Formats: structure tokens, C-alpha cells, sequence
């Protein structure tokens, strides 16, 4: 049950849920496995905040174990498109398509908590049918794989070959190791 | 030149007699020269002196002293007000433009709105400006003009009053000091009717009083300060990272000041928060003031750089400007010496030495009776 | 010194006449020595004396009489207010800095916001502070100043007033008593407009009347008592661990008071609740006050220490402060005495004893008329 | 169903759910298995309280049987990040990542009821697949174990060796025994 928090304004007092109150402060929450429905809310939230104040930065807390690759791209495409710089904070956990969004944040406004952990690996999928259909479906996984590494290399700044070999298998990176890798600029000990 | 210059500046008389007054005085000035009428003919640029003298405004062909004063006034303000360089530049450019001869035909030299966080040099930069320029500072605390009846006293006097001291407080002051700095502190508190007065000032440059006297605002600097949206500046966001609420504060300024008012303002300056490096400069400023007070009592004070840095770390608060630093100076420097000055070794002579104790992170005071 | 001191303190006259005033008067004083022109030569010290009389401000070179009073000021106040040593230090030290010459250039001696629970000496410390220094107490009840029209009186007169009296209650009072204690009790109740009026009173130390007279707050101690967040400290938190609630009052202070107001304040001292140990001292104060009332009638009171402890336990309530202690003393001591004083056994002077009996746990009164 | 309560105010009467009313008094309930979703609610509540009063001490009633270790770290990071001292109380049981949050409270504010029971054990997790992947995931749990021991040592004050040997197997600690270990400063029976 989400609690209701009272917000006091000169006009009067308005009761909002805890999540809505934080949304008013440009704080979006990316929780749970990535999906189209939950991503639509994140996308819808970014557009509303961008209009209210396109200059102000938007913060996107990220505590996710990963999820659908395509759903996350909607969020990623909306972050680069809008003018507000979308800051990203990795609270608790970040995984495939959760960490990609973390590094996708604007330069100098990406952070990780001191005890946070982040993981990265290649997209996982499968298909069953005739060999001809499996070839095209399999080829698409490579296309997104190569495209994903190009984006991560762009944000992290590392060589494409380094990400390709690292992404191949699962790699658990602690918060300090992420800074060396380039996923985040520093740790959020305090502002 | 006399007729053109006189109507432009002399606004208290009609054109025929006004022109003759400049021609008669010009001849009087030439005959009174110590030399035996060397400048027998009345040439151009001499009449400019007479009109400037009659109108009590700066003349053309600025003297080397004024040129040095305006050139030197790029750092002299920066030696008392640190940071906020963009605000100082706006003030000096308006002054430099007007004295150069390039200025608004009927508007003032400059109209500025100084908004920002608490404890920044919004007012101090204005006060020190008048001192650097050697001109009278006209102050008007707008917290006393919050009611409609009080605002009527600025433009003129209420009809009911039978007192012989008629005339407005702003019109009389401007006439007394045409070349001056007009400070409207906390303008947001004032009644909106005040805006109707300033709107015609920044647009026309003259405010006729109830008596009918004409006040010229061409040479008067207009600087008004405010704390609109200041609450947003000190407000902390509900998040891990505190966000910059400067953009939101500007919206409040746009709710109090109509677009026409802001459109007529030459600039709308926002004062940035004081940085750590700046605080060290602010500490030295307060330390100097302390030494001056002590000099009247024959007491000398020397503070180590380490102690100065320690005072900054304790008193540094970005949200609360530089006023907290003053409290730190009072608690750690003035208080230990006040007890010693009244009843103690520091009756005279001084030779004080302040230094930090790293082991206990506390300053050690040394008093010499001399 | 004459031109420097006069322009600084004497702000109602222009410099040529103003400076000559302290010169001409210093000459008359020099020739009026006790026997015959003791000190023919005039010195800077004599000028300071004349300036302190013209401006009615404390003179420099504080005599030993004042020093003794200042050093013992904290101890004297401690004998009246118990448990608020932090507040006394701020008031006493600020006063010492001003007299010693380390006060603010143009700000007041001290601006303080005494916020605390009920019955903690927020107003008693300020009332007794004036008696210790022998200066007039300017007590302003801010509950009355709850409407915008009322605030106008503080700096002016109501609109449409035809009488000669165009003065304000705050400007005139300060002018009559420049060295005084200004008390604004329960200022939070007052309309927010009053806060805007005091901004110039702290930052600049001057307030301008509607007529234009400029008051001087450089020597007036400014104290403001507020009960902000009183309901919060009264209520107990919904939790296993009760909360302090002292911080909650400070968050309400931020809401009621604008940031510029709080930044001007020298310090915000939060008065703490009275401990059981200090309540014993309060009982002695009330009994001593009762003895003074009884001495006029000619009767002397004697109360055993065991009785005093019982009264403290009966009236000890942290949330309700020290006011209940008066009620238990009034009910237990004043009520029986009144019945006798009015009707027998106490008309004439007679020693009376009050002692507790452990068996009945009730006070015993022996009138012993004489 | 959750009951509703009336809060008396000068402006008027406000209706709040029982949980939201307690939130107004800086009381947060950590009940149930730790998860990414419930942790965000606790995290959002902590951030909201910080804005209302960043100096007053927050309270957290921990009555959970443990859960996802990574989600709990989101709450642990926030507890030390925010300036308020997050007091912790133990109602009923406390288990892995429940006790870790109970001992993470500020010194002098951690408490336990007389009958509250605390349980501490090492993280339990499993992964199946290729041998290379098992080694990577296995190393992570070992690294996380050390972080748990290191963090608990700071709060409890005991050496890593004592915690390492004791945490190898499940250890139940009553309220008096827990105080000796250092999880909590004292009991709430009399204050
Ligand atoms: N930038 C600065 N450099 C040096 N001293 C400063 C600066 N800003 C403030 N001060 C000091 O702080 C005081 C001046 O504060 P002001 O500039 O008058 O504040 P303000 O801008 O009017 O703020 P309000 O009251 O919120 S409108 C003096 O004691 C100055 O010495
Ligand atoms: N700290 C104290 N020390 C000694 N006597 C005290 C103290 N506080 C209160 N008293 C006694 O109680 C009387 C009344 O205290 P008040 O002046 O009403 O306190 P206050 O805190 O100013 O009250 P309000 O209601 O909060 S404005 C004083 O005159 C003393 O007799
Ligand atoms: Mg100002
Ligand atoms: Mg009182």
C-alpha cells in the first residue's frame, strides 16, 4: 500500500501518493523487470517533466534485475531526445538493460551507491521453427548485440572490442569498479 | 548648441529664456578668467560646461580623473564584492556608455533588478558603487511603502495634509542629487502601484510631482533588489541529489513583475551562490574590518592563514550566503577579545596572535599587554 | 574624531554644522572645570564624551563602574533565570562587543529570536536584562499587530489623519530611548508584513518614518520571543520512542519567517525545558517574591526545605514550564495566608512556619500571631 | 482493511490511513520479505522525511524475515546517505538483511524489544549452467559475503573473524544476547 504524503503550498495543502510527490521533484523510479507497460510510465513521466521545466535535470533511480531489450530502448531513446539531462542512480542492482540505461545518462550526472552492484551480459533469447526462420531471428540478436555495444562504448568511452569480449559472459562490477570501467562518473557519497 | 543642449537637460524653464541664460552666463564666465580675455570668442564645447553646471550633470570631454576612475572601476568593486562579476560589468557598462555619449535619449543610464540567494552582494555592490563614484547613494527601503497610501508619498503629498513640506520623497531626492544611485531594496514587498511609477520612469525618464516640479532621471542609476523566489534557492529537493531550483525561482519573479516591467529593465541579473574560494576572500574582508575597529583602540590583530581557512569550513553555507561568516567572526574573534578589552590584558597595545591547534581543531589566542 | 564620530552617530544634521557643534560644546565644557580651567587643552577623549551626550549613546572608555556591571551581568541574570545560560551568554557577549567597540558598523547590538516551550523564561530574561542595565524596556505586544493597517502605525499614522501627530509607535519610542531593549513578544502571531519592516532594522539598523525621520537601532538590543511549534512540542509522537520535537519548531520558524529575516538574525537560541533540579531554584524565587509581598504587611515567612521539595513535585511539569509552580504556591501558601491576613491571626506582624509532615503528606501552618 | 484516522488541525480535519499517519511522525514499517518494490517505498519515505526535517531522527520498525540482499542495500545506502539518524527497532523476528538493517542504525538509537529475536546467516544463492558462468556467479556471492562481514564489523565492532565464523551457520540471538554482540545498544523495556 503506497502511503499518502501531504504537500503544503501557498494556495493550500494537496495530498499525493509517495511516488507522485517524488515525481513532482523530477524523481523517476525504475523498479522491477523491464517491460513495455512499466516503460510506458517512465517514458510518459519524462515527457511531462521535460515540458514543466526543460532546463532542469531529471533523476532516474534504477533498481532493476534487467528485462526486455526492446522496452528499454523506448526509455533510452526518450532520454537522449529530450533536452533535460537524465541523471541515473544505481540503487541496489543494475543488470542488462538496467545498466545500459545507467550509462546512458548524461555525462557527469551518472552515479552509483557505495554498496551497489551492476552486471552486464549479452541479450538472451531463443526461437523454434524451421532453420530458415531461425537464421533471420538469430541474425537479429547479433544486430542488437553489435548495436548495444556501440552505444555502451560511446557512453563509457571504451573500445568496442573490450566491451564485446567482456559482454560475452556475465561480469559483476562493484560500484568503484564501475567508475574505472566508465559506466558512472563517481559514487554518490553526497552532493 | 545652447538651445539644443538646454532643452535636452534644462527642464525647469521654457525655451526662449532658457537659451539666453546659457548665453549670458557663458560671457560672464569668459570675462572672469584670470587671463586678460584670452578666450575672447565663445567657442563650442564651452557652452556644454554651462548647461552641465546648471543641470548638475556630468559634462562631455571627461577629465583624466574621471577616465581613470571609470577604468579603475573594473577591479575596485571586485576588491569588496567577490564573485558576481557579471553583475558588476552591467553596472559599469551603463555608466561607461552614458559618459561616453552613447545613451538612451529619454531613459536613465541603467535599470537593473538584482535577485538571488540570501547573503550575496546584491545591495553591497550597489552601496560600494556610489562610494567608488563619489556620488550620493539614494536608498529607499520598500518595506515601508507596502500600503497604497504610503506610495502616494513618493510621487507627491496627499491632498489632505496641510503641511508646508509638500512634494514627494523620490522627486525631491532626485532633484537634490540628479547624479546618484537609487536603491529600491526589497521591491517585491512594495505595493504594485509602485510599478506604475517606475514604468513611466524607465520609459520616459521623468516623474512630475503633484506640485508640478520636473525630476530628470537621465543620470540617476536605477538598481532594485528583491528576494523573489529566494525560498526555492534554500529549498532542498526530495532526492539523493539536491537539484538547482534557480529556474523555478525565476518563474516566481515573472509572477510578481509583469512582462512590461521586465521588458523595460536593461538587465535582470541573477546572483550566483558564493563558492568556497570566494569565502576565503570574504573572510579577509571581515578580518580587515575587525582590524580597523581594533586600530581605534590601539590593538593589532594577526590571524594565521590556517585559522582563516578553519573559519571558512565552519561558517560556509551555500544556501545562507555570507552572513553566517559574520557570526563566526563574532564568536571566535570578537568575543574572546571583548572580554580581554574591557577587563584584560588587551587594554592597549594589542599584538594579538591567532593560530589553529590541529590536535583539538580549535584556535589558540595569544594576548600581549604591550 | 569630531567629523568621523559625528557623521557616524549624529545622523540628523549635516556635517559642517554637525562637526562644529561638538567643537563649540567641547570648548564650553573645557572652561567649566571645578576650580579654575583645570584642563585648558582639549583632547579626543573630551570629544567622545560630548558626542555620547548629543546622541544619547554609551560613551567609549567604559568606566570601571560599567565594567563591574558588565562582568557581573551574566551572574546577576543567572540569579533570576535558571537553566538558560546559553541565552544569557549571547545577550551579554553581544553587549560587551558593542561597548568594547567591536559591534557591527551599522547593524544593531543584537537581533535574537527566542523560540522555546512555554514558561521557559523567554520574556523574563529580556525583562530582567533591562533592569540590570538600567535602560528602558520597549515591550511591544505583537498579537495586536495582526492586520496590515495596524502595521502602518509602527512606521506612521493611519491614512487620513489630520492631527499634528504623524509619528509611529516604534520610531518615536526608539528616538526617545535609543539605548534600550526592544521586545516583540509573540511576533509569529503578527502579520508577515511586520517581518518586512524589521529587515532594514537588522541589516542597516535604521528605520524611516512616513514623514522621513530615520531612527537609529545601533544601540537597541532587539529580542523577539516566539512560540512557533508549541503545539508540536506539547503533543507526543506516535511511536515507541518519544521525539524531542525541538527541531520541529525550527522547521515551522522557516515557514513563518522568510529566509532574509532569519539570515539577518544573529542567533536563534532554543530554550530548553526546565529540569527537576532547576525547578527547586524557581520555587525559591517565588517564595522570595512572596516574602517581599508579606514584608509590606509586616509578616515574615519561613519555609522548610522539605516543604519546598514537595511543592516542586506537585507542580513539576516539563511541557507546562514554570507557570504551574505559581499555581501550587498560590493554592497552598497564598490562599491560607489570605484568610488569616484578612480575618485574624495575621493582621499584625507575626512569624509563620510551613513544614511538611511525612505522616499526612500535607503542609502544616503555624501562624503564631504577634 | 487498513483503518483510517483523523488528524486534528487548525485549518481543518485531515483523513489519513493508519500507516500514513505514522509516516507523518517519522515511523516507517519494514514488514515482509525484502523486495525491490517494497524497498523503494521505504527509500521514498526516507527521502520525503529528510526534506520535511533533515535533522530529526527517523525510526524504522523491522519485523521482516529477510529477503533479497541487493534490494536491502538500497535501504542501507540511503540510511547512511541521509543526514538524519535512522533509528532501528526490532519487532518480532529479524533475519539476513533484516538484522543487517537493524544494526546499521546510528549509535545509541538501535533498539530491540525484550522478546525480539535476531537471526544472522550468510547469503544463500544458486545458479546452474556452464562451469565458467558458475565460477563468475560463485565469486560474486563470496565477494558479497566479505562486504557483509566488513560492514557488520563496523556497526557491531567485532572482528571479521568472529562474524565470519559465527555467520557460517545460522545464529539466533535474543535481545540480551544481541546487545552483548553489539547489534543493538539497549532494550526498550524501560529506556
Ligand atoms: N559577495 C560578497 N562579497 C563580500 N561580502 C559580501 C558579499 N555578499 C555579502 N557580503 C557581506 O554580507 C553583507 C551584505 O549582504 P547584502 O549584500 O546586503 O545582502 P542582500 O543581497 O541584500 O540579501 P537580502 O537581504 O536577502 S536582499 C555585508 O556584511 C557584506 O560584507
Ligand atoms: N527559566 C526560568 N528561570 C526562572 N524562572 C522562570 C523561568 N521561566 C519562567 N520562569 C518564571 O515564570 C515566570 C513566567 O515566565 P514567562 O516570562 O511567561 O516565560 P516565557 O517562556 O516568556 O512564556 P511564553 O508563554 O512562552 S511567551 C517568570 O517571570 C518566572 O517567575
Ligand atoms: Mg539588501
Ligand atoms: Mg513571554
Amino acid at each position: 500500500l503506497v502511503p499518502m504524503v501531504i504537500e503544503q503550498t501557498s494556495r493550500g495543502e494537496r495530498s499525493f501518493d509517495i511516488y507522485s510527490r517524488l515525481l513532482k521533484e523530477r524523481v523517476i523510479f525504475l523498479t522491477g523487470q523491464v517491460e513495455d507497460h512499466m516503460a510506458n510510465l517512465i517514458v510518459a513521466q519524462m515527457l511531462f517533466l521535460e515540458a514543466e521545466n526543460p532546463e532542469k535535470d531529471i533523476y532516474l533511480y534504477i533498481n532493476s534485475p534487467g528485462g526486455v531489450i526492446t522496452a528499454g530502448m523506448s526509455i533510452y531513446d526518450t532520454m537522449q531526445f529530450i533536452k533535460p539531462d537524465v541523471s541515473t542512480i544505481c540503487m541496489g542492482q543494475a543488470a542488462s538493460m538496467g545498466a545500459f540505461l545507467l550509462t546512458a545518462g548524461a555525462k557527469g550526472k551518472r552515479f552509483c551507491l557505495p554498496n551497489s552492484r551492476v552486471m552486464i551480459h549479452q541479450p538472451l533469447g531463443g526461437y523454434q521453427g524451421q532453420a530458415t526462420d531461425i537464421e533471420i531471428h538469430a541474425r537479429e540478436i547479433l544486430k542488437v548485440k553489435g548495436r548495444m555495444n556501440e552505444l555502451m562504448a560511446l557512453h563509457t568511452g571504451q573500445s568496442l572490442e573490450q566491451i564485446e569480449r567482456d559482454t560475452e559472459r556475465d561480469r559483476f562490477l562493484s560500484a568503484p569498479e564501475a567508475v574505472e570501467y566508465g559506466l558512472v562518473d563517481s559514487i554518490l557519497t553526497h552532493r | 548648441a545652447a538651445v539644443e543642449l538646454a532643452v535636452k537637460y534644462i527642464n525647469d524653464r521654457h525655451l526662449p529664456d532658457k537659451a539666453i541664460d546659457v548665453i549670458d552666463e557663458a560671457g560672464a564666465r569668459a570675462r572672469l578668467m584670470p587671463v586678460s580675455k584670452r578666450k575672447k570668442t565663445v567657442n563650442v564645447a564651452d557652452i556644454e560646461s554651462v548647461v552641465a553646471r546648471i543641470a548638475r550633470i556630468p559634462e562631455k570631454s571627461v577629465s583624466q580623473s574621471d577616465r581613470d576612475t571609470l577604468k579603475n572601476l573594473g577591479d575596485r568593486l571586485k576588491m569588496l564584492v567577490f564573485g558576481q562579476d557579471k553583475a558588476i560589468e552591467a553596472l559599469t557598462e551603463a555608466i561607461k556608455m552614458a559618459r561616453a555619449g552613447l545613451g538612451h535619449e529619454h531613459k536613465p543610464v541603467g535599470s537593473f533588478l538584482f535577485a538571488g540567494p540570501t547573503g550575496v552582494g546584491k545591495t553591497e555592490v550597489t552601496v560600494q558603487l556610489s562610494k567608488a563614484l563619489g556620488i550620493e547613494l539614494l536608498r529607499f527601503d520598500m518595506s515601508e511603502y507596502m500600503e497604497r497610501h504610503t506610495v502616494s508619498r513618493l510621487i507627491g503629498a496627499p491632498p489632505g495634509y496641510v503641511g508646508f513640506d509638500q512634494g514627494g520623497l523620490l522627486t525631491d531626492a532626485v532633484i537634490k542629487h540628479p547624479h546618484a544611485v537609487l536603491l529600491l531594496d526589497e521591491i517585491e514587498k512594495a505595493h504594485p502601484d509602485v510599478f506604475n511609477i517606475l514604468l513611466q520612469v524607465m520609459d520616459n525618464g521623468t516623474l512630475t510631482d503633484n506640485n508640478g516640479r520636473k525630476a530628470d532621471f537621465r543620470n540617476v542609476v536605477l538598481v532594485m533588489t528583491t528576494n523573489a523566489g529566494v525560498r526555492e534557492t534554500e529549498r532542498k529537493s526530495i532526492g539523493l541529489i539536491h537539484q538547482d531550483n534557480s529556474t523555478d525561482a525565476m518563474e516566481e519573479i515573472k509572477k510578481i513583475f509583469t512582462p512590461e516591467f521586465r521588458n523595460r529593465l536593461d538587465n535582470i541579473i541573477w546572483f550566483d551562490h558564493l563558492s568556497t574560494d570566494v569565502i576565503h576572500q570574504v573572510v579577509d574582508k571581515f578580518i580587515v574590518e575587525l582590524q580597523v575597529q581594533l586600530d581605534q583602540k590601539g590593538v593589532s590583530l594577526e590571524v594565521s592563514q590556517e585559522a582563516r581557512n578553519w573559519l571558512a569550513e565552519k561558517g560556509y553555507d551555500r544556501a545562507m550566503g555570507a552572513r553566517p561568516m559574520a557570526r563566526v567572526i563574532q564568536d571566535n574573534l570578537k568575543k574572546p577579545l571583548a572580554n580581554e578589552l574591557l577587563f584584560g590584558s588587551l587594554v592597549d597595545g594589542g599584538q594579538v596572535t591567532v593560530a589553529l591547534d590541529k590536535e583539538k581543531n580549535e584556535l589558540t589566542y595569544g594576548f600581549q599587554s604591550a
